[PDB]
């Protein structure tokens, strides 16, 4: 079975900084989206920040300059560097695997989630 | 099992005969039509009912084979209410032969 | 053998109809499978579909009573339809590789790039291109042959055989066919090279630790690839290779076979209900759909 573990969470001040980590265990195809989503209390499910096997990236605006996404090029690990921190990013932070080893249609992979709380 | 057919008794033996009759277009010099006469006798008898295995020597019947455009031998006509339904040309195995008749009898 | 031979025709029809109004079914009342792919998958099943409905069944007749009965005009009529949705089947799974490859290999690339209006232009211009290989040409005579056993069969109206020139057999198996197999190869053969590739560098930042090795994930994705370039071959090439061969040496190959070549191509529409949705989401739906 796969499993995603996410660590790297918790409280910080203001103008901090996280690195969130997720490590993969288990089958997954070479071709996939390692990401992070994150759902703010009372809102939707938002993307953050993903990252192609091959190595391309993807981040939202919210985000930008702020957060860097990269992996681990030998295991199936994920880093969140996120520097510049404010109250607005307070969330719990979940991993996301988009397998491709079907090929006509992708599966995917949900973390229990991981709190981010960032005080002022 | 097998009926031994003539250029006279043909009418009445394989036009006007109930059922499907394989008919079997041999002669005595031909060694491709001496091939397939030990598989004709097993057949015979296990397609009883469902088939008349029939053998005419063209040495000895000369007419009947060019009213039908018999141009080489073995040649197996299978007839069915006087009138011929399927054609086979050259020797075979038994498995060949099988799925000839299998396909050709159960309609 | 022809009692059987009919009812093999039966569940064709069956499986066809029955497969391919499911996926239509489930795409259009479940909110959840409407992406962009399965927007590609609609085209495909409405292109077996009619194949289902119109094309095979008055095929089977034509096998069984030996003769057509529906006159010259439903002769071309039928056959234009018949060429125009094999010809729309086909060179939309050529357009589903290529989302796919897009899809795996550039997937932020191909968000931007690929939106549904871009789409419904590609679905548009794939039954336009069918429509004009098949209609245009065989309703105004211009895929007519002009040797006197041909012309033959286009005077007779119990005759409905499928006899062409030169230039039509080879261009519409080209446009139909060999373009889109080509394609086909190609782009999945990029999608073999990428994942190879990928393990490649996986083995090279592992300061030689570890090889990695084909995984369960692994097997899968290239059996995947082989079902769906294997059942497409299979069911078309021995039809349009026998096809191109025809317009050369007739006689070379017999009738009967050609024919049931062409039973082979249909069964294709009947398969890609089974490879192309076999999504979770899909599932779901399929068994909400039957109670
Ligand atoms: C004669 C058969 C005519 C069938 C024509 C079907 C067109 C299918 C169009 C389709 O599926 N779309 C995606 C929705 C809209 C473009
Ligand atoms: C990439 C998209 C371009 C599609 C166009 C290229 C392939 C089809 C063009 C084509 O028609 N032919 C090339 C295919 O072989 C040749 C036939 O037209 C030819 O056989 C006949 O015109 C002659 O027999 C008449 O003397
Ligand atoms: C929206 C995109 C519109 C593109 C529409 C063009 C379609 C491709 C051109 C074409 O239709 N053919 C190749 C042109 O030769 C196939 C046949 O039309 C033609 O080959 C036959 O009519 C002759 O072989 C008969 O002697
Ligand atoms: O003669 C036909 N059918 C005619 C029409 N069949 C045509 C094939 O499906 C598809 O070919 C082409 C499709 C696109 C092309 O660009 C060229 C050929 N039958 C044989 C008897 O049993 C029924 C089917
Ligand atoms: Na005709």
């Amino acid at each position: 079975q796969v499993q995603l573990q996410e660590s790297g969470g918790g409280l910080v001040q203001a103008g901090g900084s996280l690195r969130l980590s997720c490590a993969a265990s288990g089958s997954i195809f070479a071709l996939n989206i390692m990401g992070w989503y994150r759902q703010a209390p009372g809102k939707q499910r938002e993307l953050v920040a993903a990252i192609h096997s091959g190595g391309t990236t993807n981040y939202a605006n919210s985000v930008k300059g702020r957060f860097t996404i990269s992996r681990d090029n030998a295991a199936n690990t994920v880093y969140l560097q996120m520097n510049s921190l404010k109250p607005e990013d307070t969330a719990v932070y979940y991993c996301n695997v988009k397998d491709f080893g079907a090929i006509i249609y992708d599966y995917d992979y949900w973390g229990q989630g991981t709190q981010v709380t960032v005080s002022s | 099992k097998i009926i031994h057919l003539t250029d006279d008794s043909f009418d009445t033996d394989v036009l006007k005969a109930d059922g499907a009759i394989l008919v079997d277009f041999w002669a005595e010099w031909s060694g491709p039509s001496k091939m397939i006469a030990p598989i004709l006798d097993e057949i015979a008898d296990e397609y009883q009912g469902k088939l008349t295995v029939a053998k005419l020597n063209i040495d000895q019947n000369p007419g009947t084979a060019p009213k039908y455009g018999i141009r080489g031998i073995p040649t197996l006509l299978l007839f069915k209410n006087g009138e011929v339904a399927a054609t086979k040309v050259g020797a075979l195995s038994k498995g060949q032969l099988k799925e000839f008749l299998d396909a050709n009898l159960a309609e | 053998a022809a009692k059987v031979m009919s009812l093999l025709m039966a569940l064709v029809v069956l499986l066809i109809v029955a497969g391919n109004v499911l996926v239509i079914a489930a795409i259009g009342s479940t909110q959840r499978l409407q992406t962009l792919t399965n927007l590609f998958i609609t085209s495909l099943a409405c292109a077996d579909l009619v194949v289902g409905l119109l094309v095979v069944p008055f095929g089977a007749t034509l096998v069984v009573r030996g003769t057509w009965l529906w006159g010259s005009f439903l002769c071309e009529l039928w056959t234009s339809l018949d060429v125009l949705c094999v010809t729309a089947s086909i060179e939309t799974l050529c357009v589903i590789a290529i989302d796919r490859y897009l899809a795996i290999t550039s997937p932020f690339r191909y968000q931007s790039l690929m939106t549904r209006a871009r789409a419904k232009v590609i679905i548009c211009t794939v039954w336009a291109i069918s429509a004009l290989v098949s209609f245009l040409p065989i309703m105004m005579h211009w895929w007519r042959d002009e040797d006197p056993q041909a012309l033959k069969c286009y005077q007779d109206p119990g005759c409905c055989d499928f006899v062409t020139n030169r230039a039509y057999a080879i261009a519409s198996s080209i446009i139909s066919f060999y373009i889109p197999l080509l394609i086909m190869i190609f782009v999945y053969l990029r999608v073999y090279r990428e994942a190879k590739e990928q393990i490649r560098k996986i083995d090279r930042a592992s300061k030689r630790k570890t090889s990695r090795v084909m995984a369960m994930k692994e097997h899968k994705a290239l059996k995947t690839l082989g079902i769906i370039m294997g059942v497409f071959t299979l069911c078309w090439l021995p039809f349009f290779l026998v096809n191109i061969v025809n317009v050369f040496n007739r006689d070379l190959v017999p009738d009967w076979l050609f024919v049931a070549f062409n039973w082979l191509g249909y069964a294709n529409s009947a398969m890609n209900p089974i490879i192309y949705c076999r999504s979770p989401d899909f599932r779901k739906a399929f068994k909400r759909l039957l109670a």
